[PDB]
């Protein structure tokens, strides 16, 4: 299975358009707050009040919110997106035809890893974060045969002033920039020593 | 249990057989056939499934089913019991 | 019962009150527990030797078999608890 | 136990006491051995100290347990109502009460203690079985 | 003074609920000592033996 | 491996871990009138194949 | 009082019948069980009785 | 032997 | 891969059979050695370094059980020069295969290492450790029932009760309770075996049916420390809705089925006299359960606070039905007018 | 399948108590 | 496997047979209880002859 | 057997009921069913009703199984407002709690093998316990569901080894036969502790003075339709088992009487003292109804027949006014929330018919004639009186204190000048009066019969 890891706003986008037409395999829609469900039998989204609860709107408007926000959309959208392994890669000890997922969990220690230098979120509960992401990642042993990407921070802020959501233009420039940094200097300096 | 006489694993003595057999509807049996029925439902409960009007076959599946363990539970019982007055008895003229 | 019986008896208990006052890496509870089995084994078969009740010449050895099974399969355990830290019951 | 048993009565208080005396030393040897093997007292010398301890405190309890009871029967000279041994079980707390250096843990002793060796005394009265 | 308090409010009860409830407490801390270094509980099985 | 991948609430299964973080935790009312809630739904009350 | 006595209750007679037949009953377990002590104390300490022989 | 049980003594070649 | 672990769980099921069997000694000795062999893998499926000191702890101790007992058996061919089960000729052996058994069954003082073993396995292998494994060492001590020496059997069995009280009013994660559990009522069962061995039986058949309610449930809602039990009245009401019930019937609330066990065991040991025992040991039997009604409360009853993650979770219901569960609640439960049947056992 | 088995187990039942009540009335 | 005599290969005489032949032959219908009473005599030749 | 069935009958009928419509269901059937019950009371004047092997109907039993059978509707009354938010899964669930819970009821008292009759004397205990946990409101109720627990079930336990040994020790169980061929026990030691283990559970179920302290921690609690059983009936029902088992004893009665009789009359005066000044209204009713239930054990334990049929008509008496009391005060706790006697005020001015029940109430709490409260108070009395000449100047002290804290609740909690700013309270509502006009007319209609309610002797 291959799961692209394009890393952008405007971009991200720009990223899962590649990775669509590179795979056979059907490519991952993104798995987001309504992401369960498409798969739990009317396939249809919900409300956002308990499907969620999260809201990334609302993220983006007032990040550091007094309501745990920031945090509560971070770890559910870990927990879709832990699913959306589940939905897939079994697909892939099933039929055993490849199939294209879209960002996976590998990739989300890094939100979170800027969230927590801008402030966004408090320390515990990133010990909460990687307490979970211990007990749970640990046994899902194979990763990678996926494809890490880079666009500049810069050219990603240009598409985001192309790209017509009010809240993607908001969203904060040095914080992306804590992002790209940590992730380019964490994520493929160890994943590439498993996927070669 | 080592009782002259009898055999080990044998449900039931050929010496029963005698006793007349418990009736089609003694209340207790009836009371097995309810145990039968809500172990049957819980079935249902459990799983989710709308209790009740769902898999009403598997419920059937229940209640005859323990109906028919009871069955034969309340005929060694009676036999036991028989027994054990039987043994008395048989004692006390043994040593008057 | 002939002395020598009580000597093996007590050689029993000795090879039990080593096991039980069991210390630091417990390798050595493994020994003092086959020890225990060679009491159990000897024991058995001077009787079995006295009385001249021949069929039990058989258990000894089967005796034996189990008994040293079951030290064979502790080793194995051991291993394990070797293989995380070299062994200390500490 | 068969020793401290015939008792009789309640004649010669010594003779009792010091079999009392002698249970109370058995059963304070006991629980400084199971102490001694829960509760790895680190450094021997406070392991002995520790066995010195509840050896001394039970035997004691014994002891004037004992010899108060027989003193009531002796006294009293009722003799052989279950009351006769409640003083002493009443006693026998205050004993332990005084090591303890509190009020509190001897006062409970007192009543419950008190009123075990009451029953105890009832049940020789009506050959209860326990076992 | 008295008997809504320290009568019945606060000596009616410590006398068995109380007591109990705190023999239990220490007891309960007494058994499960936490620990369970065999050594120990083992050389209980041992002394228990002797005694046995 | 491949067990793990099917009974998905498995590999849930320590996702819901009892930390109580103030931001993630909800009070029992909430909680117990947002699942009363989720019970209203059409496909929701029962397994899907009985619904 | 009379209609009343008649469609609903009835003369003390089958209470009596019954409380009769039901004193008899229970009686009957009664001695039935301090028997059965009887017979299995015996039969335990002499061994003599069918049901307690090892 | 008066320990837990008695052992009665002599030679082995007696038995 | 399931091909051997079911030949190991099914010689398991031989080398307990064995026991029930064979009359010769030998091959009782050989049922339980057979057994352990066959029990120490399954411990150590998954595989975590602490499951191997749990298999540590219980091969150790079921190993010095294994060679007091058959120690004993030659101090018994030695002064009586038999094989056959019977009585046993010689006290200062008979007492040591009580003490072996002891260790068996768990009882205490010899208790310490099943709290401790329970808590190194995962929910399957420790109910059937505490099932499975407790009808072996009762099998024999059925049948040497009739030479017991009944003070020390009724010591360890009191002693069984208390400490299988005071040692669970203390826990939070639940299989150290069970475990408790487990070892407060074989106080119970084998309090009443020297007196009427049917007794026994009828009170092990209970015990074994409800434990199976409670591991079932454990592993439906998996379940572990006390806490995480708490979340699950909103996921699946009903089965916390129901560990209620099948708690109160370990508590042998009476109109409950768990009532039946205590209620015929008084009996019996009444018959004897002996009139004190079961009064303290019913009264102690309270204690137990009151850390049953605790666990209730963190459970079914009140509503601890759950967390959001949850809600997703909501969607997804639960598989891989295990058939056996609803009948073993409900016989574990609603049985009380059936206790007569128990003459069935004779 | 499990319908018909379950008819079976009550045809079964009442021919056994059918013809225990009969071994009752001669013995 | 069980008893001193029972069959044994090339017909080896136990050591014990005699006193454990009356004292078997002296053992059925009594069963186990009273067994202990009325055969004590003959388990204590029996005894003896193993000691 | 035929007033069992149909109880047993509603609980399909309630999980078959329409979701908005189960509270006419179950209350219909149990008015209709109350009224079946109605026909048992006849009794006979000489023999003991008998039925089937397993039951009778003891004249004693029957004005009890009359009440309890009645109490049901009346709890579903005072309930169907308290919980309305709640799913209908779980009301459903609900209701089955309190029908279960009668159920249990009318077969504990109608007995008749005192081991059935135990056995479903601490059967009781589990729907109480779960209604008391899961529905009362604040968080000390979950520490008094244990309260409640245990002191039964550490008085019950040795009860029932106790029976067990009885009926080795002599022929059958069984209540008939035993009152035939009783026996008297004597002194000893051993017959000592049977005593002690045959009376202190039920001694503990109908709360002694010394042991008491679990009942005012249930009724803190307890949502009220716990609160009326774990009142009017529970404490009764102990009392009709100690009445039941005193067909033994005896003469060993007359020796160990004593310090349950010191108990007894010195927590009456103490208790109701200390009813004299509670904090809040809802513990105040509570240690009334020990202070009158401390009447009834003395009036079991001085066994003279006058003493028993005061025993009966009091227990009935208590319990409707008590149950009154409790649906009575959960109206002003509903309004305002206060439940400190203090805030409510000056009531009376803003509603009347609410101060008519209140006067109504208290007033036959004070027991004045020709209640049955009051008759039924003045045998024991009289009995006791009897029984020693000094013990008059102990019930008149009760008689006093009795006046002054139920007029008192009327006083404080009524008569007054009204808060200012709760505006909360809504006009009564036709529910209210009718559950309340429900308790008090079968109690004002009863004295016109009292030689029904009298009981066997």
């Amino acid at each position: 299975v291959i799961t692209v890891d394009g890393n952008i706003c405007s971009g991200k986008g720009r990223l899962a358009r590649e990775i669509a037409e590179k795979l056979g395999l059907r490519h991952f829609p993104e798995a987001g707050i309504h992401y369960a469900d498409s798969t739990t039998g009317d396939g249809k989204p919900l409300d956002v009040q308990l499907s969620g609860n999260c809201s990334l709107e609302k993220f983006y408007d007032d990040p550091k919110s007094n309501d745990g926000n920031s945090y509560r959309l971070q770890s559910w959208l870990y927990a879709s997106r832990l699913l959306q392994y589940a939905d897939a890669l079994e697909h892939l000890l099933s039929t055993g035809q490849g199939v294209v997922l879209e960002r996976s969990i590998y990739s989300d220690f890094v939100f979170l890893e800027a969230m927590y230098r801008q402030g966004f979120i408090r320390k515990q509960c990133v010990e909460h974060y990687n307490e979970v992401k211990k007990v749970t990642a640990c046994e899902y042993l194979p990763p990678h045969v996926v494809v890490y990407v880079d666009v500049p921070v810069p050219e990603i802020q240009s598409r985001i002033q192309k790209k017509g959501n009010p809240h993607e233009m908001k969203i904060t420039a040095a914080y992306l920039q804590d992002i790209e940094n940590a992730y380019k200097k964490t994520f493929l300096p160890e994943m590439s020593e498993k996927c070669e | 249990s080592g009782r002259p006489g009898r055999v080990p694993l044998q449900f039931l003595p050929n010496e029963a057989r005698s006793l007349p057999p418990p009736k089609l509807t003694d209340p207790r049996l009836v009371y097995m056939g309810f145990l039968g029925y809500c172990s049957g439902l819980i079935d249902n409960a459990i799983r989710r499934r709308p209790v009740v009007s769902a898999g009403l076959h598997r419920q059937l599946l229940y209640v005859t089913s323990f109906v028919f363990f009871g069955y034969y539970l309340l005929k060694r019982q009676d036999y036991m019991y028989a027994l054990r007055d039987h043994d008395m008895f048989a004692y006390v003229k043994s040593h008057p | 019962m002939p002395l020598v019986y009580m000597n093996i008896i007590m050689a029993f208990a000795i090879a039990l009150a080593g096991l039980l006052m069991y210390r630091s890496h417990l390798m050595s509870s493994l020994l003092c527990l086959e020890g225990m089995m060679l009491s159990l084994f000897i024991m058995s078969t001077l009787i079995i030797l006295n009385t001249h009740f021949t069929l039990a010449n058989m258990m000894p050895i089967i005796l034996l078999v189990f008994a040293a099974c079951e030290a064979a399969l502790g080793l194995s355990l051991l291993v394990m608890v070797s293989n995380t830290y070299g062994t200390d019951y500490v | 136990l068969h020793k401290y048993s015939d008792i009789p009565e309640g004649t010669e208080c010594h003779r009792k006491a010091y079999a009392s005396t002698s249970i109370g030393g058995a059963t304070g040897l006991i629980v400084s051995a199971y102490s001694i093997a829960l509760k790895p007292p680190a450094s021997f010398l406070e392991g002995v100290a520790r066995t010195g301890r509840y050896t001394f405190t039970s035997a004691a309890i014994g002891a004037i347990f004992g010899l108060t009871s027989c003193i009531s029967a002796q006294v009293r000279e009722k003799p052989d109502d279950p009351l006769n041994y409640f003083i002493g079980g009443c006693a026998g707390g205050l004993t332990l009460g005084a090591r303890t250096r509190s009020y509190g843990i001897g006062a409970a002793a007192c009543a419950y203690m008190g009123l075990t060796a009451a029953l105890v005394k009832m049940g020789q009265l009506e050959g209860w079985q326990v076992f | 003074k008295s008997a809504s308090s320290l009568l019945d409010l606060i000596w009616l009860e410590t006398i068995l609920p109380k007591t109990t409830s705190f023999i239990q407490m220490k007891m309960s801390i007494m058994v499960s000592n936490q620990k369970g270094l065999i050594k120990l509980y083992f050389l209980s099985f041992l002394i228990t033996i002797m005694i046995s | 491996l491949r067990m793990l991948v099917q009974n998905k609430l498995e590999v849930l299964n320590y996702t819901t871990i009892p930390v109580y973080l103030p931001e993630i935790t909800i009070g029992a009312h909430q909680s117990d009138r947002v699942f009363q809630k989720f019970t209203e739904l059409p496909g929701r009350k029962y397994s899907p194949g009985y619904n | 009082s009379r209609w009343i006595a008649r469609t609903f209750y009835d003369g003390p007679e089958k209470n009596y019948e019954k409380t009769m037949a039901i004193l008899q009953i229970e009686a009957e377990k009664a001695e039935l069980r301090l028997k059965e002590l009887e017979v299995r104390r015996l039969m335990r300490a002499r061994g003599d009785g069918p049901w307690y022989q090892y | 032997v008066e320990i837990i049980f008695k052992f009665n003594g002599l030679g082995d070649w007696v038995i | 891969n399931p091909i051997i672990y079911t030949t190991l769980i099914m010689t398991v099921m031989s080398g307990t059979m064995l026991v029930m069997i064979s009359s010769h000694w030998l091959l009782i000795w050989i049922g339980f050695e057979m057994n352990l062999l066959a029990m120490i893998p399954v411990l150590m499926k998954n595989f975590n370094p602490r499951a191997t000191e749990a298999a540590t702890k219980y091969f150790l101790t079921q190993a010095t059980a294994s060679m007091m007992l058959m120690m004993a058996i030659i101090i018994n061919l030695l002064y009586s020069g038999q094989w056959t089960i019977t009585k046993m000729f010689n006290p200062v052996a008979m007492t040591m295969m009580t003490m072996a058994l002891a260790m068996k069954l768990g009882l205490s003082p010899f208790h310490f290492w099943v709290p401790e073993v329970t808590q190194g396995i995962s929910l399957q292998a420790g109910l059937l450790l505490l099932t499975w494994q407790k009808l072996a060492p009762l099998s024999v001590l059925c049948q040497i029932s009739q030479s017991i020496n009944p003070n020390l059997m009724l010591t360890m069995a009191m002693l069984s009760i208390l400490i299988g009280g005071w040692g669970g009013l203390n826990q939070t994660q639940l299989r150290k309770i069970m475990a408790y559990s487990s070892i407060a009522h074989m106080g119970w069962m084998t309090a009443v075996l020297p007196y009427n061995t049917t007794m026994t039986i009828l009170n092990l058949l209970i015990y074994i049916t409800m434990t199976l309610a409670m591991f079932m449930l454990l592993i439906h809602s998996s379940a572990t420390t006390t806490l995480s039990l708490s979340h699950t009245w909103n996921k699946m009401p009903v089965i916390t809705s129901l560990m209620m019930v099948t708690l109160l019937s370990m508590g042998g609330l009476p109109p409950l089925s768990g009532f039946m066990p205590k209620w015929m065991i008084i009996q019996e040991m009444t018959k004897n006299e002996s009139i004190i025992m079961p009064t303290l040991m019913a009264m102690t039997a309270l204690l137990n359960l009151y850390f049953y009604m605790r666990l209730a409360y963190s459970s079914s009853l009140t509503m601890f606070p759950s967390t959001n993650n949850m809600k997703m979770k909501w969607q997804f219901e639960h598989t891989k039905q295990m058939k056996l569960l609803p009948t073993m609640i409900v016989l574990s439960t609603l049985v009380l007018p059936m206790t007569p049947a128990l003459s069935s056992l004779n | 399948l499990t319908l018909g088995t379950s008819v079976f187990l009550w045809i079964y039942l009442i021919k056994q108590h059918k013809e225990d009540v009969l071994e009752y009335k001669r013995r | 496997m069980t008893i001193q005599s029972a069959e044994q290969p090339h017909k080896i005489p136990g050591r014990c047979h005699a006193f454990e032949k009356e004292w078997i032959e002296c053992a059925h219908g009594i069963g186990g209880i009273r067994a202990e009473k009325e055969c004590k005599i003959e388990f204590d030749d029996f005894v003896e002859c193993l000691l | 057997l035929k007033i069992i069935i149909p109880t047993t009958m509603l609980l399909p009928m309630t999980w078959m009921s329409k979701h908005n419509m189960i509270w006419i269901n179950a209350t219909v059937h149990s008015l209709l069913i109350s009224l079946i019950s109605l026909s048992l009371l006849n009794q006979l004047g000489e023999n003991s009703l008998n039925f089937s092997l397993t039951f009778f109907s003891d004249s004693l039993s029957a004005p009890l199984l009359v009440l309890t059978t009645w109490l049901l509707p009346l709890m579903l009354m005072a309930s169907q407002s308290h919980l309305s938010k709640e799913t209908t899964t779980r009301k459903k669930l609900y209701i089955t709690m309190l029908i279960l819970l009668q159920l249990f009821l009318i077969m504990t008292f109608t007995a008749t093998e005192l081991i059935l009759f135990y056995i479903l004397f601490e059967a009781t205990l589990v729907p109480t316990l779960i209604i008391i946990t899961r529905w009362g409101n604040q968080t000390e109720r979950l520490n008094a569901g244990l309260y409640f627990l245990f002191y039964t079930l550490a008085g019950s336990l040795p009860l029932l080894v106790a029976l067990v040994y009885i009926q080795n020790t002599t022929g059958s169980l069984n209540f008939l036969i035993i009152h035939y061929w009783s026996h008297p026990l004597s002194n000893s030691w051993s017959n000592i502790f049977m005593w002690l283990a045959c009376i202190m559970a039920f001694m503990v179920k109908m709360p002694l003075y010394g042991l008491h302290l679990w009942l005012p921690k249930a009724h803190v609690e307890a949502p009220i339709a716990g609160s009326m059983v774990l009142a009017a009936v529970l404490l009764k029902l102990g009392g009709y088992g100690m009445m039941r088992i005193t067909t033994i004893l005896n003469p060993l009665t007359n020796y160990m009487a004593y310090p349950f009789l010191m108990l007894s009359m010195w927590g009456m005066i103490m208790t109701s003292s200390i009813c004299l000044r509670q904090t809040d209204l809802k513990s105040l009713i509570a240690y009334s109804s020990v202070s009158h239930m401390a009447l009834v054990i003395v009036a079991i334990m001085i066994q003279t027949p006058w003493s028993f049929m005061g025993a009966t008509a009091l227990m009935i008496a208590h319990g409707l006014t008590s149950s009154m009391l409790f649906c009575l005060a959960n109206t002003n706790y509903e309004r305002v929330h206060s439940r400190t006697m203090i805030l409510a005020r000056g009531l009376q001015t803003l509603l009347p018919l609410m101060a008519t029940w209140w006067l109504m109430a208290s007033l036959t709490n004070l027991a004045l004639p020709p209640s049955i409260n009051l008759i039924g108070e003045l045998f024991i009395i009289t009995a006791s009186f009897s029984w020693s000449n000094i013990t008059i100047i102990l019930m008149g002290m009760n008689m006093m204190i009795t006046a002054l804290y139920s007029l008192y609740m009327l006083i404080t909690t009524q008569r007054g000048k009204y808060t200012h700013h709760i505006n909360n309270i809504k006009a009564s509502f036709t529910r209210e009066n009718a559950l309340m006009a429900l308790h008090i007319l079968p109690l004002l209609l009863l004295t016109l019969n009292p030689k029904m309610i009298l009981g066997p002797l």
